[PDB]
């Protein structure tokens, strides 16, 4: 089932719509489900416009012609979430492949971190050194690895959090992995964090 | 093959009005409660109305008094459940229940006291 | 309060079989169907069974038509998953939830009650590879300081960190882990907090790897 914007951005308070067309020809009334990551999604809206019991009234679902919509009527921090609608065929249960919800807010730097590899994972013979990017938006940025201001290639991996649930910002890690051999052949170790018109570099020195 | 067939839900504007009929088989007159039960997502089963057979007495929960009406016929063994000014929180799937051994009257509302039961027959209240 | 309790999730190898289970409690178990619902990571949910052990009504998505058999025990108020023939398209979060019980009947144009409450899912991964502990080495701090914690190398998923066993709760973030070209996981877990306390305040971080048994508590102090 094609629910039609496949992901979405905007802004606290908005009002969201997302569309949900059913797959057989014999209409399915739908529910609909909000799920936060990794988490147990919950049940939003059933036989396609009823309220569930304890969801706020800012959830709505109706009909659209014969396909089926939900409504955020005053987006909110806490509604960022995978958006799914649910149909019965004939025994058969499927759902949609899910819209992304994503907060729109104003643009925040983050506090760049830079740690260097402890002592006892060294005595292992492999060094990670790790950037921290606290509290941004957007989550786009290049992050990028310098030794002795030598562009790194290959050797780095990012993850980030989800949005916080009350400011909407990401967080950032980039480990760079090196052999305790290659760290200790360089000196200067540097992050650097491109955002539009800035560049932030923290950096430490082997010898600290 | 004593057993019970509700019939008549489907869509209604709020303040709109549905009537629900259930039907029962095997033979009637051993029972002595006939009531409608409701169950929404999320919620438990609540008794809506129950009907004393062999005097006609009725019983309405709160939420529905005045709006809904459990009647009979005899003639047929339906029992109907007339609902009035529907609102959207009476949304739910609407189940027929009868038993055939005596409960006191203050029990008649509670879903422990009937044996047997039909699928039900779902309502949406809705704009 | 009703609730949906899962279990028997893990790692087994491609081809191989596992039981899961959903024990209900809370409310009447026949009354209700109980449904299996499955998510491959990063990717949308797939329903997959049901069962309505009252009237043992079964049915089953066509991804899984031959391997999979959903059983119940009233007894017990417990669902069974038992999965065989598994491949890797099978790796997924396994939640089980509540419908009602003539939901097939019901379904309708107008009508449709959903599914109300969920468990909390188990995680099965399904690889040859072995299982292998963490390492946790600190990210030792340096306004406002920050310090964490390195998770390296530990198979499977998940683990989970915290600090101070629960205690500090503001200022963590806990990074989804990475794949490495090792085939293990690596993350971090990061805290920020007044300079002022790291003289006073010790920070110890909590790592638990439920998949090997294994839990290590490391404080992070600062280096001189």
């Amino acid at each position: 089932m094609t629910q039609s914007p496949s992901s979405l951005s905007a802004s606290v308070g908005d009002r969201v719509t997302i569309t949900c067309r059913a797959s057989q020809s014999v209409s399915s009334a739908v529910a609909w489900y909000q799920q936060k990551p990794g988490k147990a999604p919950k049940l939003l809206i059933y036989s396609a416009s009823s309220l569930y019991s304890g969801v706020p009234s800012r959830f709505s679902g109706s009909r659209s012609g014969t396909d089926f919509t939900l409504t955020i009527s005053s987006l909110q921090p806490e509604d960022f979430a995978t958006y799914y609608c649910q149909q019965s065929s004939s025994s058969l249960i499927t759902f949609g492949q899910g819209t992304k919800v994503e907060i729109k807010r104003t643009v925040a730097a983050p506090s760049v971190f830079i740690f260097p590899p402890s002592d006892s994972q060294l005595k292992s013979g492999t060094a990670s050194v790790v950037c921290l990017l606290n509290n941004f938006y957007p989550r786009e940025a290049k992050v990028q690895w310098k030794v002795d201001n030598a562009l790194q290639s290959g050797n780095s991996q990012e993850s980030v959090t989800e949005q916080d649930s009350k400011d909407s910002t990401y967080s950032l890690s980039s480990t760079l992995t090196l052999s305790k051999a290659d760290y200790e052949k360089h000196k200067v170790y540097a992050c650097e964090v491109t955002q539009g018109t800035t560049s932030v570099t923290k950096s430490f020195n082997r010898g600290e | 093959q004593r057993q019970l067939v509700e019939s008549g839900g489907g869509l209604v504007q709020p303040g709109g009005s549905l009537r629900l009929s259930c039907a029962a088989s095997g033979s009637t007159d051993s029972i002595e409660y006939m009531t409608w039960f409701r169950q929404a997502p999320g919620k438990e089963r609540e008794g809506v109305a129950a009907l004393y057979t062999h005097t006609g007495n009725t019983y309405y929960a709160d939420s529905v008094k005045g709006r809904f009406i459990i009647s009979r016929d005899k003639a047929k063994n339906m029992v109907y459940l007339q609902m009035n000014s529907l609102e959207p929180e009476d949304t739910a799937v609407y189940y027929c229940g009868a038993t055939r051994k005596y409960v006191p009257v203050r029990f008649a509302l509670d879903q422990s006291s009937y044996d047997y039961w039909g699928k039900g027959t779902p309502v949406t209240v809705s704009s | 309060e009703v609730q949906l309790v899962e279990s028997g999730g893990g790692l087994v190898q491609p081809g191989g079989s596992l039981r899961l289970s959903c024990a209900a409690s809370g409310f009447n178990f026949s009354y209700y169907s109980i449904h299996w619902v499955r998510q491959a990571p990063g990717k949308g949910l797939e329903w997959v069974a049901y069962i309505s052990s009252s009237s043992s009504y079964t049915s089953y998505a066509d991804s899984v038509k031959g391997r999979f058999t959903i059983s119940a025990d009233t007894s017990k108020n417990t669902a069974y998953l038992q999965m065989n023939s598994l491949r890797a398209e099978d790796t997924a979060v396994y939640y089980c939830a509540r419908g009602y019980q003539y939901w097939q009947y019901h379904a309708s144009w107008y009508w449709n009650g959903g599914l109300d409450y969920w468990g909390q899912g188990t995680l099965v991964t399904v690889s040859s590879a072995s299982t292998k502990g963490p390492s946790v080495f600190p990210l030792a701090p340096s306004g406002t300081a920050a310090l964490g914690c390195l998770v390296k190398d530990y198979f499977p998923e998940p683990v989970t960190v915290s600090w101070n066993s629960g205690a500090l709760t503001s200022g963590v973030h806990t990074f989804p882990a990475v794949l490495q070209s090792s085939g293990l996981y690596s993350l971090s877990s990061v805290v920020t907090v007044p300079s002022s306390s790291l003289g006073t305040q010790t920070y110890i971080c909590n790592v638990n790897h439920k998949p090997s048994n294994t839990k290590v508590d490391k404080k992070v102090e600062p280096k001189s």
